């Protein structure tokens, strides 16, 4: 991902303003609220059957912070981002069989999320830059199907 | 296909819309003409800087339309007849952008009006945008 | 959304199908599970082998579903509600497996019916089936 | 594109029957038919306005044939897609802003066109190893916007 070394900055100021305990679970409960086929990947989870029960489940929160956290490992390496989703690519290719269509899903709820959050302060340019970090993620994510 | 509890979150959310609705179709468009640079072919002519008088007039005129969708939400194949009759027959424009506009319009709503933006709302407005793009994609007259 | 041309061309072309619904039904299935060997996962209980009597009753049900669908394609979202609630709130079926279905029923009606398969009733066909899918992947109660 | 010997064989067997003067030309034509958005890129071509005018269109046929020929530099050389499909890609993905949705239709239509030529002969193993030669001609299209 080549960003104009504003951009690059630009969104480490966003992401280190971000609840790291709190922004995955929201981004990872409203995928599965929005896109409500991505709870089959997820049936060990217990309750999930109202956007209330999805949003206040524990294992949802829990699995959230390992989304944001390799999302973190993303933003800190934009320069090789298919050597860090690398062992996560094969894990969702591979083994999970994840249609790559929702990698590109969560990654722009991630987007209405951080929205939600920074209201005025995500303006154009800023999403613009996240929105390149995201395929970004999704394309390395999706490498084992390339 | 939306369901009865869809429709009345979205009549409901998109209600508070209201004098901000070229505002908010005017940002979307930026959001997207941004974030998604592959749009502007469609508008090959159009005036794109930052305030572009050209970009809040038609910002003002996708709002009022989805305004009228709403209206309409279980006769939008008639309501929105002519609105095909552009992107489908005349623009032909590739439904691919009816997404990149659509999310552009969804953190638009939740930059701006946090408290309706809830998880359920989230969902029903995903829906009632992506049942507008199949009716403005679609040839059917 | 489906033209009157639209609705006109896949009722031709469906009800030239006749007795052979469970022949294509099962082949379109087959075709899926070597194609797309992802989809396998939805049928976790089935024999999938060739002769298997399983996919071949599954064959009849999916096949005779699209004929209802086309007798009431006029408003689908009533005769499919059991088929919505089956495949969107229980199955929870990824919608890219209704375009790999889909595009394996013309891949059978093609190669069954060529004098029927001509570019007008390949795109209604196309459109008339993404329809259902549309129809059967949403929760609408 | 990792074919077995015998879907290797089974593709080479079909292929030979296939008219190269008329297949590519019926494929992109029932592109335009099917997905109207297509259309769009090909303006110079002419007359598009019913599907009798594009399948009647020589425009179509002269560059259907080109996209078949290209289709058939991709089954000689299955191990070198990526490059067969570099100048391409670079047309495709920088000078035309294709979105590569479009590159996986195309590839489902020509299968469409083989079924309807080849009847029972395109049986559903013949089927499941052209869909990996058409699934890799649209990844390799694709590699630009990866
Ligand atoms: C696009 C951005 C995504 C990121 C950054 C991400 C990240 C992660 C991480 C870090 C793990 C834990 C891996 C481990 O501990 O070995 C994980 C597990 C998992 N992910 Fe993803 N993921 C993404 C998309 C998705 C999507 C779209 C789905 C399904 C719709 C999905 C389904 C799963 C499943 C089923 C597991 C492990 C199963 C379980 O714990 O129950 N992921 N993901
Ligand atoms: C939510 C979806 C959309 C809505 C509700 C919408 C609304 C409208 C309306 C009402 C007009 C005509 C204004 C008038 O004459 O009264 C219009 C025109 C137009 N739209 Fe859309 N639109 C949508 C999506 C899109 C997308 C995704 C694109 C392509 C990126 C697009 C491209 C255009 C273009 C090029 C025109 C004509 C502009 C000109 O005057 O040159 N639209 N739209
Ligand atoms: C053309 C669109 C489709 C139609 C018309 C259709 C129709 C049907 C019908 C009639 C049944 C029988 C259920 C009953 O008797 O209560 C069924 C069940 C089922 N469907 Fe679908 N279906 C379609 C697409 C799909 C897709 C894409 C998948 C996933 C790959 C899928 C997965 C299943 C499964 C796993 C069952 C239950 C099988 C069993 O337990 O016997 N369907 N569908
Ligand atoms: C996925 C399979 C495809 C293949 C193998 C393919 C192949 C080709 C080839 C060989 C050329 C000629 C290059 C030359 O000038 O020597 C070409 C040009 C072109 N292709 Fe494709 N193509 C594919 C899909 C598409 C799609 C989906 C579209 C648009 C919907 C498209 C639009 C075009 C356009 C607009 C040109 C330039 C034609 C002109 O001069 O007006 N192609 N392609
Ligand atoms: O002639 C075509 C031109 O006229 C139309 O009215 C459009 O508004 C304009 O943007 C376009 O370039
Ligand atoms: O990776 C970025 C690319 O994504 C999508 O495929 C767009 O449609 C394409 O035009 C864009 O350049
Ligand atoms: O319209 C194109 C879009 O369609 C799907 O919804 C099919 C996506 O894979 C793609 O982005």
């Amino acid at each position: 991902v080549h960003l104009t070394p504003e951009e690059k900055s630009a969104v480490t100021a966003l992401w280190g303003k971000v609840n790291v305990d709190e922004v995955g679970g929201e981004a990872l409960g409203r995928l599965l609220v929005v896109y409500p086929w991505t709870q089959r990947f997820f049936e060990s989870f217990g309750d999930l059957s109202t956007p209330d029960a999805v949003m206040g489940n524990p294992k949802v929160k829990a699995h959230g912070k390992k989304v944001l956290g390799a999302f973190s490992d993303g933003l800190a390496h934009l320069d090789n981002l298919k050597g860090t989703f690398a062992t996560l690519s094969e894990l969702h290719c591979d083994k999970l069989h994840v249609d790559p269509e929702n990698f590109r899903l969560l990654g722009n709820v991630l987007v209405c999320v951080l929205a939600h959050h920074f209201g005025k302060e995500f303006t154009p340019p800023v999403q613009a830059a996240y929105q390149k970090v995201v395929a970004g993620v999704a394309n390395a994510l999706a490498h084992k199907y390339h | 296909v939306l369901s009865p509890a869809d429709k009345t979150n979205v009549k409901a959310a998109w209600g508070k819309v209201g004098a901000h609705a070229g505002e908010y179709g005017a940002e979307a468009l930026e959001r997207m003409f941004l974030s998604f640079p592959t749009t502007k072919t469609y508008f090959p002519h159009f005036d794109l800087s930052h305030g572009s008088a050209q970009v809040k007039g038609h910002g003002k005129k996708v709002a009022d339309a989805l305004t009228n969708a709403v209206a309409h939400v279980d006769d939008m194949p008639n309501a929105l007849s002519a609105l095909s009759d552009l992107h489908a027959h005349k623009l032909r424009v590739d439904p691919v952008n009816f997404k990149l506009l659509s999310h552009c319009l969804l953190v638009t709503l939740a930059a701006h009006l946090p408290a309706e933006f809830t998880p359920a709302v989230h969902a029903s407005l995903d829906k009632f945008l992506a049942s507008v793009s199949t009716v403005l994609t679609s040839k059917y007259r």
